[PDB]
RNA sequence: CAUACC
RNA sequence: AUAA
RNA sequence: GCGGUGAAUACGUUCCCGGGCCUUGUACACACCGCCCGUCACGCCAUGGGAGCGGGCUCUACCCGAAGUCGCCGGGAGCCUACGGGCAGGCGCCGAGGGUAGGGCCCGUGACUGGGGCGAAGUCGUAACAAGGUAGCUGUACCGGAAGGUGCGGCUGGAUCACUUUCU
RNA sequence: UGUGGACCCGCCCCUUGGGGUGUGUCCAAAGGGCUUUGCCCGCUUCCGGAUGGGCCCGCGUCCCAUCAGCUAGUUGGUGGGGUAAUGGCCCACCAAGGCGACGACGGGUAGCCGGUCUGAGAGGAUGGCCGGCCACAGGGGCACUGAGACACGGGCCCCACUCCUACGGGAGGCAGCAGUUAGGAAUCUUCCGCAAUGGGCGCAAGCCUGACGGAGCGACGCCGCUUGGAGGAAGAAGCCCUUCGGGGUGUAAACUCCUGAACCCGGGACGAAACCCCCGACGAGGGGACUGACGGUACCGGGGUAAUAGCGCCGGCCAACUCCGUGCCAGCAGCCGCGGUAAUACGGAGGGCGCGAGCGUUACCCGGAUUCACUGGGCGUAAAGGGCGUGUAGGCGGCCUGGGGCGUCCCAUGUGAAAGACCACGGCUCAACCGUGGGGGAGCGUGGGAUACGCUCAGGCUAGACGGUGGGAGAGGGUGGUGGAAUUCCCGGAGUAGCGGUGAAAUGCGCAGAUACCGGGAGGAACGCCGAUGGCGAAGGCAGCCACCUGGUCCACCCGUGACGCUGAGGCGCGAAAGCGUGGGGAGCAAACCGGAUUAGAUACCCGGGUAGUCCACGCCCUAAACGAUGCGCGCUAGGUCUCUGGGUCUCCUGGGGGCCGAAGCUAACGCGUUAAGCGCGCCGCCUGGGGAGUACGGCCGCAAGGCUGAAACUCAAAGGAAUUGACGGGGGCCCGCACAAGCGGUGGAGCAUGU
């Protein structure tokens, strides 16, 4: 535009709406499971996808996922919920802790161990 | 109407020298012609001179070219790469001594306009003043 | 090729 | 019908 | 594989099937057995309207009004006095807040209800893309399960021109 | 008592209530200690200093205009009250003012700053440690006491909450240090000491300081440091791979020697010299004594053990590949994407890469993002030119001269605290950390100067703009009038068996005589040829002919005015079609509708009917593919050719307008190219990925239908433009083939053979 326009009007900046309504800002947030489902993916996908309704400390209700081949999650289990969409299911914007309250650890996983938090396999 | 005087001259030069002319005209100002005056000094034109198209006062501009070229496209190098407007109306563009800038490390000048009258850029900050920017020419 | 329904 |  | 006997017909290129070259249009590229549209069914999600309930903020008028300063009185109507005056007390303005009436705004909740967006393989047709087989798109108006159709006018971002002929 | 000060009135200087001066009036005090006639500490009044404040002003300080009007102490006056002091701070009376598009009023959000993070910078984000200011002390008011408070650990009252209660009544206030509980993803010890520094009172000795100096917890952050160092096979074992030869982990290990974190013993701090006391004088100066929380710590010396390694990753981006398992499952995934039986992408293993007392994850800020573009973007077709005008404010403005000096530039000077940031030299063994010094600094204040450009004032000019005179072309607009062709209907004539319509038909019309044909009439609507390669208009749009009314325009003369100019948020007007209201009209055409066909169906295309409507007047509506999908103005930059309309010396020259081709140049390309999409300047409008959506909400407008303005949640990795090569078309053109046609013999039926 004119100088003059800029003048009166001025450019707008910009507003970064989040991804993620986790409230707070906060990197995580506690919440109850208020149900285990099993999801089907799109695209080019096919699978049975775990995921979780959550009702949260920040009195939201929004759906996890609940990644790792084994879970232990059930229609009352307490959870911790942070942030992370899985790219194949609509409307899925958070994953669960796995390590964290009520959900366990993955079992016998030897590889990428602290994200699915499991401990250190001991011996000599 | 005729907005900017100075751009018109700025421009109707860059116009005639694309095109490889002898000379131009631009209609005549003391102001425009204290600028010609710096500009031939310089080296960027042959000179000027006050003509006179149908009675009313022009300078005749007398444009400034390099020798033929080699290989397709002989067409010369052009003296006047490059000349543009820095200051205009409605945005006018002022600077201090400290703050005239250094154009293509100086293989090209900076006409500007203070209370000493027009000068370059190494003649201001070899001479302690700063002004209006009117335009760089390189 | 591997699948999905009538 | 659907995926390559 | 081999010899013996030994024909008919071909005007023509309009139709049917394939193929070559040039050109045009294209939303096709696993290339028309292509692409694609909308209703509808199943499922997940956020959301508009909403009678009525619960809560907050504010404004206008009227009324009650603590504390406290300030003002008036302070009286044979209490205390002190050097008689000048002080104090106690009393009234009044203002005044936190409260209440009655009307209005404006903000959040929750909600019977009922409108459309939306997403989710390999459910249903109906086939609107668009090739002149998409009635050029298309468009403002508006009416009509129809659905894409849509028709009127009127506009645009070219239409191939250029001899009964309907859906899907892959 | 009156040094002196305060108040009224007068006078001088000053210029706001500042400083003198005269009369009058008013106003002072406190004692205490001794080494006891002199010192120490106090008290009183006045003047000055220092330090700390109050108040006022210029400029700067987030988002929403889907918040455009706001204000009654409101705006000013006079006189009062009040205060340290100005002031509608408050009050009475008087005037009717004050503020707002330069964003008032309302709403939303927020303590502000030095700084901090990021950035090449401009910018963006932030205000957490520390320092400055402000505000608050359960919530709301209020004053008292004071130099100072409207007072966190002071007072009163109202409210809410906890506690005591003999039922009337009372008591509390951690957002001081610790600590408990609650909420949360999450945030410390109910520690030590007044030794240092600082504060309060005291003459002092001292006392009081949860200020503070220290220790404690937490990898939370930075910095430093260790888990060893040199030798050691042509290369153990195990695990891995294999072309069955081998190759890998790998000098790695074992093992040889060497230092010696941990740990033990001994010495053991700096921080602390003042207050006090003595000589001198209670001064300067000299002498003396006391004091350590941290802490038996830091540090120094001796003794001395081989003594923690994790986490992430290895499809591309992005450093690093091989087996097994799995089979669109189980799973991965920041984006693109991996997995459907040979997965370097999933799970394990070997190996490898990267960091390492850490490594990853999630969240948030800047960056890359010139992706809000001032630096540093765009709008013909990708998102974006307002439907068009007229014009308000505002922005911008030709040539010459003079004044001023607002903008602009320059010199000097004041301010820019410390911390932090930059540089140097230093202190802890280094660093982290800290000390000292230097350097820079935007911005504002003052004094002096410059005057080109911008501004303003005063003159001047004619080249921009307007005017005058003469001449022109036009479907430009409004009103009245009028012309012929056709369709339809009505009357008459003649004439008889159909007409119509389609791919084929039917519905339909026709013996009450239609269709065709002739003559007469009524009407409504639209104007053939001329006619486009045309013209006019700002756009929408405008065409029979005549007249009147009226708008724009172009040329010649170079006559007049003298910068009067451009653009233009709001406003106001105009605005195809459809649609609406009130009357009128109604030939033809025709949404809806009623029928006939077609079809699998056919709520369609085809056919026969047909209402609104199409026409008029008046009033609304305000939209569009309202398109050149190209805002208006001006200047500049080869030419050729065709055309409309002026002028001139009329083979041609010179204007205005409409096309085509093309120089330079531009463009992603297509294209544009003196009718720019080139080169430039002024101004307006608009864009910022797709969907949700031109939706919801609010406002405004409308009789309505609706129009204008115009989001968000949620959701995707695309959506797009131009071109390229194909393939394709129920597109074109050209052309073949027993492809059809022209022929002659077959199969399909029968019985059987053979294959399925
Ligand atoms: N998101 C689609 C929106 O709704 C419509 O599309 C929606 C429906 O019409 C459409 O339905 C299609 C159907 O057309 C088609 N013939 C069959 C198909 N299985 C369906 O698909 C749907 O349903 C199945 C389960 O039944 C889901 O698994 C699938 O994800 C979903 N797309 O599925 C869509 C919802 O995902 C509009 N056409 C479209 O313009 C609009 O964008
Ligand atoms: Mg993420
Ligand atoms: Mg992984
Ligand atoms: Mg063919
Ligand atoms: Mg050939
Ligand atoms: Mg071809
Ligand atoms: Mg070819
Ligand atoms: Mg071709
Ligand atoms: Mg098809
Ligand atoms: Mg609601
Ligand atoms: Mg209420
Ligand atoms: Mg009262
Ligand atoms: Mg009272
Ligand atoms: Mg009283
Ligand atoms: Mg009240
Ligand atoms: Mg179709
Ligand atoms: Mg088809
Ligand atoms: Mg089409
Ligand atoms: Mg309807
Ligand atoms: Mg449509
Ligand atoms: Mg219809
Ligand atoms: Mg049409
Ligand atoms: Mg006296
Ligand atoms: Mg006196
Ligand atoms: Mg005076
Ligand atoms: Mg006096
Ligand atoms: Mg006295
Ligand atoms: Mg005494
Ligand atoms: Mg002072
Ligand atoms: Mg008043
Ligand atoms: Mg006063
Ligand atoms: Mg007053
Ligand atoms: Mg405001
Ligand atoms: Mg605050
Ligand atoms: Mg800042
Ligand atoms: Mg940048
Ligand atoms: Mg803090
Ligand atoms: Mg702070
Ligand atoms: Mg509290
Ligand atoms: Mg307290
Ligand atoms: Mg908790
Ligand atoms: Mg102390
Ligand atoms: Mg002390
Ligand atoms: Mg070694
Ligand atoms: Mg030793
Ligand atoms: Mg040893
Ligand atoms: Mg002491
Ligand atoms: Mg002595
Ligand atoms: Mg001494
Ligand atoms: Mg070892
Ligand atoms: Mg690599
Ligand atoms: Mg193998
Ligand atoms: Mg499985
Ligand atoms: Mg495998
Ligand atoms: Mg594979
Ligand atoms: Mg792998
Ligand atoms: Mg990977
Ligand atoms: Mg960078
Ligand atoms: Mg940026
Ligand atoms: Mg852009
Ligand atoms: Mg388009
Ligand atoms: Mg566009
Ligand atoms: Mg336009
Ligand atoms: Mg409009
Ligand atoms: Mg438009
Ligand atoms: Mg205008
Ligand atoms: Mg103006
Ligand atoms: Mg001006
Ligand atoms: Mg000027
Ligand atoms: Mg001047
Ligand atoms: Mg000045
Ligand atoms: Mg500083
Ligand atoms: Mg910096
Ligand atoms: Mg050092
Ligand atoms: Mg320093
Ligand atoms: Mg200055
Ligand atoms: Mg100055
Ligand atoms: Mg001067
Ligand atoms: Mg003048
Ligand atoms: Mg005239
Ligand atoms: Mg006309
Ligand atoms: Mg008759
Ligand atoms: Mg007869
Ligand atoms: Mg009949
Ligand atoms: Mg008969
Ligand atoms: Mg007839
Ligand atoms: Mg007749
Ligand atoms: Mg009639
Ligand atoms: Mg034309
Ligand atoms: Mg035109
Ligand atoms: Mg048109
Ligand atoms: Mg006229
Ligand atoms: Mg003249
Ligand atoms: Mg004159
Ligand atoms: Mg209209
Ligand atoms: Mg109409
Ligand atoms: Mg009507
Ligand atoms: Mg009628
Ligand atoms: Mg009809
Ligand atoms: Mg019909
Ligand atoms: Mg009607
Ligand atoms: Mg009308
Ligand atoms: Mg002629
Ligand atoms: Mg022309
Ligand atoms: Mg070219
Ligand atoms: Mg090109
Ligand atoms: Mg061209
Ligand atoms: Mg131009
Ligand atoms: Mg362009
Ligand atoms: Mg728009
Ligand atoms: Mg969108
Ligand atoms: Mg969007
Ligand atoms: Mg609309
Ligand atoms: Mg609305
Ligand atoms: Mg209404
Ligand atoms: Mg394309
Ligand atoms: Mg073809
Ligand atoms: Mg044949
Ligand atoms: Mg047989």
């Amino acid at each position: 535009p004119t100088i003059n326009q800029l003048v009166r009007k001025g450019r707008e900046k910009v507003r970064k709406k989040s991804k993620v309504p986790a409230l707070k800002g906060a990197p995580f947030r506690r919440g109850v499971c208020t149900v285990v489902r099993t999801v089907t993916p799109k695209k080019p996908n096919s699978a049975l996808r775990k995921v979780a309704k959550v009702r949260l400390t920040s009195g939201y209700e929004v759906t996890a996922y609940i990644p790792g081949e084994g879970h232990n999650l059930q229609e009352h289990s307490v959870v911790l919920i942070r942030g992370g969409r899985v790219k194949d299911l609509p409307g899925v914007r958070y994953h669960i802790v796995r390590g964290v309250y009520d959900a366990a650890g993955v079992k016998d996983r030897k590889k990428s161990r602290s994200k699915y938090g499991t401990k250190k396999p001991k011996e000599a | 109407m005729l907005t900017d005087p100075i751009a018109d001259m700025l421009t109707r030069i860059r116009n005639a020298t694309r095109v490889y002319k002898e000379s131009t005209d631009v209609p005549a100002s003391r102001f425009k012609e204290e600028i010609l005056r710096i500009l031939a000094r310089e080296g960027f034109i042959k000179g000027y001179e006050r003509v006179d198209v149908d009675g009313k006062p022009y300078l005749r501009v007398y444009l400034k070219y390099g020798p033929r070229r080699q290989g397709p496209d002989p067409r010369p190098e052009q003296v006047i790469h490059h000349i543009r407007r820095i200051s205009k109306p409605g945005r006018r563009v002022y600077v201090g001594v400290k703050e005239i800038p250094r154009v293509r490390r100086g293989l090209g000048i900076a006409i500007l306009s203070t209370s000493k009258g027009v000068l370059t850029d190494r003649e201001a900050r070899k001479l302690g003043v700063g002004g209006e920017l009117i335009c760089e020419v390189w």
